[PDB]
Parts: C-alpha cells; structure tokens; sequence
DNA sequence: ACACCCTTTCTGGAGCAA
C-alpha cells in the first residue's frame, strides 16, 4: 500500500541536527576561529543528489525531517488517539514493559538473539499495531516504511518525480533564529517585584555578587553558569508543502485503516521539536492511497474497507499480543 | 598421511563402530574427506541432520560416509579438533598463540593436519586436506581453506621486529583479523604506511589469507616464542570412549 | 608458440584460496563453448582436456597442461567481503501460515538448518592477472573473447574482465612451472616455491577425489 | 543476454557493513581513542580502482550495494510476484527443503549432497527459476551472474566504462543519519498517559528508579542491563542519485528472460538493501537494455514479446513437482 | 518404523587498525 501525504507546515520545523555548529551574529554558519561566535542548532538536512544548472547532478543540502522522528510520530498518534482509548475503554491494561515496547520497539536495550516462532511472527504481522511496528526483545520486521518528511523543492526533484510542478519551491527554505536567555534578577526594578523572593534584596544583591565574581573569573580565563544565553537555531520556514511517504507491504486492511485513522488524528500534533515555540504544527492538504486522492477537509474522504477494518480490529483489540509480543524468550 | 580421515588410526587409534554396511560394487569416494570407497570396507549411509550446511565442502556427491569420516563426524572429534595440529604421532593444540608462534614459525617435521574453528562447533576434520609439507600448510579455520607459508611468516614477523626495534611501544605495522572478518584485515595502517617502504607494503598486500590470518594470531604487542603445545590426543581418546 | 596473457579487470576479483590455473580457466571457456554448441547435456569431463594448449608429460603418467597459475599484481591493498546466508524469516512464517510452505517446525533456528542466518568473510583484490604457457594464441584468445568474468562467486558479479592481452614471449621468459606439478616432476620446473601438498595437478582443481601428490606453488 | 537496468533510489540506501565503526557528535568517523563515541554502521563500500584526475588507477571508496543482496532481492521478488502466485494458483505447495533450495539457495534440505546426472542438469537448467540461480543440495550453478548496484559515479568508472559520463554523479555520495531510541517513560507526561500501564505511577516512577540506579551503577563503573535511550549513527548513500546493475545471462532460455523481465516489471515494489522501518531503498527503474536495446517505459517493459509468451507458457506450467525434484531428488 | 522436530551440551582464548 503506498500512502502519499502532503502536508503543510504553519509554523517553522524544527529537527535539531546534532553537532557542534557555530554562527557569527552576521548570518555565517560555522566561521573560521577568531571571529565571535555564537552556538547555532542547525535544522536536520537530507544531502540528495539534484539537477544543478544543466545535466550536472550535485550532492545538495535539503533540509528535512528523518523518517524515525515522523515515523515515531505516526507511532504516537495512533498509540495516543486509538490504540490507547481502545485499550482503556475496556479492562485492557499493559505492563511497563510492554508499554515501553509499545511506544519504544522495545522493552530494554537487550534483545535476546533467539528468534520468535513462526506462528507468533504471523500473528504479530496480522496485529493492526504490532504489525506496523514489529520490534520488541525477538526483532519482528514491521510491514510499516516510513520515509522522510521531505519539502517539495527542486533539490529533491530526482526524489519527487514527475507529479509535483504545482505549488513550486526553489531556492534557500531555512532560517536563523536567535533565542536569548536574560537573567531574570536583572530584570528585577523595585522592592515591590522582589518581594516574592525569599530575603528580598539581600538574596537579589547575593545574586548580583556572584554574577559579578563569575564575570572577573570568565575575565580571568579569557583575558557554574549563569543564566544569560544568546544562541541561534536554524529552522526550516513555515508554508512549505512537504512530501510524506508511507509504505506497506501487503497490509492487514486494519493495519492501513490503522495508519489512516493516525493521518486523521494528526490535527494538534508537533512534528519534530521545539515545543515550546510551537514549531512542527502542520495542516494536511493531501492524502493518496496509491495514487488515489483521498483527503477531504473534514479527514479521509473514501476508503471505507479500511475504517471497517480497523474499527472492527479496535472492537477485537485486548493487551494479550501487547503483553507477549513484549514477553523476552530469555527472561 | 594421505587423506584427512587417516588420523582416525594413524594420529589416534580407532575402529568401525561395527553398525556400518559393506560397500559392494564400483568404486565411489566418500562424500566427507575425499577417500575412495573401495570393496569390502566398512561405510555408511549419509544421515546428516538439517543442521549439517557443509554441503558445499563435500568432497562427492555419493552419498555415503567411511567409517573413518563415520568416526570424524562425531562430537568428541568436533569439539576435540576445534583447535588441533595432528602431526604422525598425535593431536596437539593451536589454542594459544605460542601454539600458533610453533606451528606457523619451525613447523613439525610430519605430514601433520591443520584446523581450528571459526565458531563454537564446525566440521572441521574432513574438509582440509593432510599438509605433505611444512613449506606449504592447509589450514582449515571454519569456512575458510587456508595456506599457510611458514617462511612468510617468518620474513614478515622479521619485517616487523625489524621496524619495531628500539621503540618503546610495539605497533604493528599492519593490522590483521583474528576471525579474517573485518575489512581492514590485511589494510596497512598508517604507522605502517610512514614505517615500511614500498617493496614491504607489496608483500604485505602479496601474502596469502592463510598468512595473513596466522599473522593476526602472532602480531600484536607481546610477541609469542613458539611454544609446542600441550598433547591433547589423550584427551581426544578418552572423551571419544 | 610459447605465450603470455595478461588480464585486467573492473571489478576486484575474489581472491583464490588456492592457485587460479589458467588451464582450468581456458577448461572452463571450453566447457562453455561446448555447452554452446552441443546443449547442456554433456559431460563436462570429455572436453576440458580439449584446449589450446600444450602438455607436458610427467615421467610416470600424470600430464598436466603448460598452463601456470595466474599472478597477482595487485592495484589495491586487499579487502574482505563479508556475505551473509538467511532464509526470510517474515515470508517463511507467512508462507507457513497460507500453507504454501508445508513446514511443521513451530521455531526456527539461526544456528543450523533451513533458517541458519550464515555470516563468511572472503578477500577481495584488484590486481592484474598474468599467466605463461605454450599454446595456439588463436584457440587462448578465442576462449578468453568467451570470458568475461574471472576469478570466484561468479553469481554475485565479481571480477568481471574489463580486457586481456595475449602476446608471445621468450622461453627463458616465461615460468609455466608455477603451477600444481606432479609429485615425480621433473627437477628444472620445480623451485623453491613448489611444496608437495594433498593438491589436484589437472581438471576440475576443486575436485578432492581428483587431488594426488602434487607439487605446487601459494599465490 | 546481458540486461542492465539504470535505477534512481528514491529514499537512502542503507547496506549495512560489518565491523566496529565510530563517530563523533560531529562528521568525524573513527576517532582516536579518548573522546566522545557513537556507534556507527556504515553503508556498504568497497575500494575500486579508478583513473580519474591522472592516467593512473587509485583506491577509491565506492558506495555500492553487494551483489548477493541484489540477487536474492531479485530471487524474491521473482518468488513473491511470480512463483508463489503460481503455485499458490494451481495449489501446489513446497516442503522446506524445497523451500529453502527456492528462496535461500540452501541444502539442508538435503545435506547429504545430491548426485546429478547430465540429463537432470540440463533440465534443471532449463527450468525458469531453478536454471537461474540454481543450488540447494544439488550445488547446481546458475545461468544469473547479478552484478553489485553501481552507482553511476565517478569513482564506479572503470567498472562503468564509456556512456556514462553525462549524468555522472561527484562527490561523496554518502551521509550519517543519526537515530536516537528514547525512552518513553520519561515521556511520561500525566495520568491520562500512565493509565493504560498496569500499576500506573508506582510502575512509572519504579522504572524511573531503575533508570537512575543503572545510570548511577554505570558513572560509579566508569570511574549490565542496556536502557532504552540510544542514540546511534547509520552512514547511508544519498537519496536521488542514478545506479546501474548488470544482470548477465549465460545462455538462457527464452522463458528465463521473461522471469527476469517480469522480476524487474515488479521490482519498484520492493527494497534495495535494507533500512527497512526508515523506508530505506525504494526506488524507481529509469531504463533496462537488453543487450544495449533500451526496453523500459513508464508503464513497466514494452517490446520482448517472445520472452513475456515464453515465461507466460512457462509459469502455466510452472508446478512444485520441479522443485521438490530440485531439491530431495 | 523411520522420518522430522524440539530440546540440551559442549570444549578456549582475548587484542583491536582505518
Ligand atoms: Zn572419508
């Protein structure tokens, strides 16, 4: 089953690439030393080979989000708005183990190296979520791929295909923002804003005083940490269309009915990081299940067989598979 | 001294285990070790497990094991050679590396046979044949057919101790694999690539698996004197009674 | 007319354990061509012996051809592939279930059997391969035209020819004798590198039941 | 018949290589030891001789994908899309040591080792699949020689040859995806969220006990169970970027280039060279020649019409029967 | 009764480059 969602980012995404990268207060990722730098976090970037100018494929920097971090979130909204209510709306209850199995692959770091049985294997690949995510201490091969969250851009026109002329994205999609982190008993002006701290003035002017002696010894060093922080992250503008590609190898009709009803319940969910400043909130424009558009404004338009399915699947769900499915051979 | 299966009464003495049918007809060669089958010696019918994947390594397509491969195929001989030189007058074990520093440095002057596993527990015996010659020795090591030259092994252990003379800690010049697994097993490394000239470097690419893998039991930084080691065929006997 | 043939390839070739005789190459081209023309229902054994080539004739029985083994002269430091043997565990137990795989094991096993997940580490060089012999050059080129991969695993693509040269060379020129010699050799042909070895002198070289008292060199 | 399909992965290919391979919370890969470390799994390269920038040949790393995997990916596809459908259609079954012999090459089987007259050789030679890659306990060879996934790139090019210098790929091909396990409760954020777990909070807050007692047990052992939280390192070749595989055929039947055809006619629905849960290797088929005729379309293979009817004929007659011969005997 | 299947059982070393 090939499942294609176009979605909409409306605030910026944000996947922190790790790595100890640098900006100047210009604009210049990573200068040479020297120069003052501040510390940047950059946005998670996907090399793909592109058509630069005229027949002159380049490896080209395309900023994304990795297909754990959606597949994961796929994982977690089918496990918080369907798997979750379907198991507390009956007596279903799962251990910590076959919880963390559940939203993790696995129950501890471990796995034991002796494989399943046959007849197990099966019936987890027929599960409508185990199916999906077939991990666990026995390693399962999950009939769910997930690929990466890919903006549609030139540079990933060897990845698109043909198909995606409309709404055209070219040039530079990321941006430096600047975050900064002031202290807040500088912030404090008068007697009545510090009245709520314990000792008041003495422990605003204790403050100020050890401030001030790790000031002259990071004089001392240059020429604990305090709380001013100015520091950059690069995220990835908002408004972009962006490709999701979602992939099944002969599903259970529940199992896709499954990944739909998450693509329904994808309203109110972050896609990569940076809570806080709302970053990854999306607006699905299109769903095809196998090149057939099936999206509406009001969720998943057609595609019935696979909501039957997967409620009928809901009806009949219960912790067993969770708990032995989670249950290590060697323990 | 012939075929791998005559150390079951040259090396160790051993018989039939008398449940074996009698060959009647034209000659064929036994499936394990590569011996023909002649009249009126005791053999077998092949009953290998689904476990058996030595099918690759079978000398025939006949069907049928001799009573001497009958004896080799069994569990005191599997785990018994699982790392043993078996020259003409015993089985002695290449377990450690000063057995390994004798026997790939002043070889046995037998017709010996060389194995040593790969994994836990290998068919080993059968599928190497008997070194003739100390100059020229195959080595069994798990799904490997190895040869070794013990002079190569000499020049290039000179080679070494020549570049590391005088230094305090002893590099090696080039790293090898003791399972002959990774990559870089027979990459030079970089000392290796500052300390050695050209001409070393291409007997150092121009050396056998077999050397290479005899190497990587004898380069590291404690340097093992050869050692014979411990004889192990009373053992063997004992634990196959 | 006393020859030498040089084979440069794309690939890296899977190194031989043992020696790559270059008759049992031109044997193996020959066993093709035969195949070509009179369909694959032959006996490979009555036409390997069939070959440009000329050979030299021990004193007791025991021919072998004026081949030699080949020579390396690697381009690269030498490299491992590591190659893995496992049954798809997923469409076995699907396959279980639909009833397509009649199977009444409940429990696989990595460790032995159908579902032994295998792990085998082999070298890999690129080198240039030089081989001495006397033959008709027409007949060695012929069959080496035929050729296009050398070397092992030939089913997983490895070491396919990128060209060959086959030119005549002088007689002092040319060691033929590296190569698996009879054990009743005679002198001149056996140096130092010879070393008697358990070891097949002529054929089907991997062939255990064919090995005899050899002679024979280490690549 | 030499078939050569020119492809263009979709998504990362991720051939993994074997060995401990390392890198730092930067692109660093294997550090000196006495720094930061993460466990890294490399794709799958080789060194090949090139003569780009001088007459000479030099080691270059070539990312590539093996040619074992791509011929039991092009085994199981012609299983999955063909044999299984054919026999499952006429009802006929396979034992596991025809099992085996079909889908792995293996011969346990019949470990025995199977004696093969020239006459069955021939058959089974000329068989659709079992000529093709052959094997099993009878150790049969394979008309199939199936080259390793090349990509069209500068370093692949004395494997390439001429004809491929336009759209010819530079570079490093290569980039490290970086893969954290979290664990989830941590991620534990309410009541709603730990009432599904039995237990609850007590069972919460005893596993956050049990992660502080081995993260405290593991600083007090730096200066043996595993927890959840890892974060790792897979290098994977780059997305969107042209490969070229060589499937040669020594003498084949007409049918066994249909299979062949109609493996690669169903091939884009499945995956290059693992990465699986990451969606790693799709692809697309840009182009197949055979023997230099190019054959493919958007709409899978036109033209070899005489190899679609033999292996049409060929797999109306395809029964278990021939396996199962293969096979035991 | 002879075929496949499901379990145990068992011997040794140890260093490590890109
Ligand atoms: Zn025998």
């Amino acid at each position: 089953m090939q499942i294609e969602v176009t979605v909409r980012n409306i605030t910026p995404i944000f996947s922190a690439a790790p790595g100890s990268n640098y900006i100047t207060i210009d604009g210049t990722i990573n200068p040479p030393p020297g120069v003052s730098r501040f510390p940047l976090v950059r946005t998670r970037m996907m090399y793909v080979a592109a058509d630069v100018g005229d027949g002159v494929i380049k490896s080209v920097p395309l900023q994304i989000v990795p297909g754990n971090t959606m597949r994961s979130l796929l994982r977690r909204t089918m496990l918080k708005h369907v798997i979750e209510p379907a198991l507390v709306e009956k007596g279903n209850k799962l251990s910590i183990g076959a919880y963390a199995t559940a939203y993790s692959g696995n129950a501890t770091g471990n796995p034991d190296g002796v494989p399943s049985s046959f007849d197990e294997i099966a019936t987890m690949r027929a599960h409508p979520f185990i199916g999906l995510f077939g991990g666990g201490p026995r390693m399962l091969e999950g009939r769910l791929m997930v690929d990466s969250l890919y903006p549609i851009h030139t540079n990933a026109e060897r990845i698109l295909g043909a198909g995606y002329e409309n709404e055209m994205m070219s040039g530079p999609i990321t941006q430096v923002v600047w975050a900064r982190r002031m202290d807040p008993i500088l912030n404090l002006g008068s007697s009545e804003d510090v009245e709520v701290i314990n000792g008041g003035a003495v422990a605003a002017n204790g403050w100020i005083q050890d401030l001030l002696a790790n000031s002259k010894a990071a004089a001392s060093k240059k020429k604990g940490r305090g709380l001013k922080a100015f520091n950059a992250h690069e995220v990835v503008i908002p408004g972009l269309k962006w490709v999701w590609r979602i992939s099944l190898d002969r599903p259970t009709d529940a199992q896709v009915g499954l990944v739909l009803l998450a693509l329904n319940k994808m309203t109110n969910e972050r896609i990569a990081g940076g809570h806080s400043k709302d970053y990854g909130r999306f607006v699905i424009d299109g769903v095809s299940l196998n090149g057939e558009q099936v999206w509406s404004q009001s969720g998943i338009t057609g595609g019935e067989q696979y909501f039957d399915a997967v409620a009928e699947a809901i009806d009949g769900l219960s912790s067993k598979e969770f708990e032995q499915f989670a249950q290590s051979a060697k323990e | 001294m012939r075929y791998p299966s005559d150390i079951v009464d040259q090396v160790l003495k051993a018989g039939p285990d008398k449940g074996l049918l009698t060959w009647e007809g034209v000659d064929a060669a036994c499936s394990h070790c590569s011996r023909p089958i002649q009249n009126g010696d005791l053999y077998s019918p092949s009953s290998v497990g689904a476990f058996f994947s030595d099918t690759r390594d079978l000398a025939s397509t006949s069907r049928s094991i001799c009573w001497r491969c009958v004896v080799l195929r069994k569990k005191p001989m599997l785990y018994g050679l699982s790392a043993a030189v078996v020259t003409q007058d015993g089985i002695y074990s290449i377990s450690k590396d000063v057995n390994k520093a004798w026997l790939f440095t002043t070889p046995p002057p037998a017709p010996f046979l060389v194995v040593h596993s790969s994994s836990t527990m290998q068919h080993l015996s059968w599928r190497t044949p008997v070194t003739l010659d100390n100059r020229r020795i195959h080595v069994r090591y798990g799904p490997n057919l190895f040869i070794v030259r013990p002079e190569v092994v000499r020049k290039a252990l000179s080679i070494a101790d020549r570049v590391n003379e005088g230094q305090k800690k002893w590099v090696t010049p080039v790293y090898f694999d003791r399972k002959a697994a990774a990559m870089g097993h027979g990459l030079i490394t970089r000392a290796g690539a500052e300390m050695l000239t050209q001409e070393e470097q291409e007997f150092f690419q121009s050396v056998t698996p077999g050397e290479r893998w005899a190497l990587s039991y004898l380069m590291h930084s404690k340097r093992p004197e050869p050692e014979v080691g411990e004889c192990i065929t009373e053992k063997v006997m004992t634990s196959l009674n | 007319v006393n020859l030498k043939v040089t084979i440069d390839l794309s690939n890296p070739m899977m190194e031989p354990g043992d020696l790559l005789h270059l008759d049992a190459l031109l044997g193996a081209l020959r066993v093709s061509r035969a195949r070509a023309e009179h369909g694959d229902a032959i006996n490979p054994r009555d036409y390997h012996y069939d070959l440009p080539l000329e050979r030299y004739q021990a004193p007791s029985g025991d021919w072998v051809f004026k081949a030699s083994a080949f020579k390396l002269k690697r381009q690269l430091p030498n490299q491992m592939w590591m190659q893995t043997g496992r049954l798809s565990i997923v469409e076995a137990a699907r396959h279980r279930q639909s009833g397509y795989l009649q199977l009444r094991a409940g429990k696989p096993n990595p460790a032995g059997g159908p579902f032994k997940t295998s792990i085998y580490h082999r070298p890999i060089v690129q080198a240039e391969l030089t081989a001495f012999c006397v033959g008709d050059q027409q007949g060695i080129e012929a069959l080496l035209s035929e050729c296009r991969q050398i070397g092992g695993k030939r089913g997983v693509g490895f070491g396919q020819v990128a060209g060959f040269k086959v030119e005549p060379v002088a007689e002092t020129d040319c060691p033929w004798s590296w190569r698996a010699l009879p054990a009743d050799a005679d002198p001149r042909l056996v140096t130092s590198e010879h070393a008697r070895c358990i070891a097949a002198i002529r054929g089907p070289y991997w062939d255990r039941t064919l090995h005899v008292e050899a002679l024979a060199p280490t690549p």
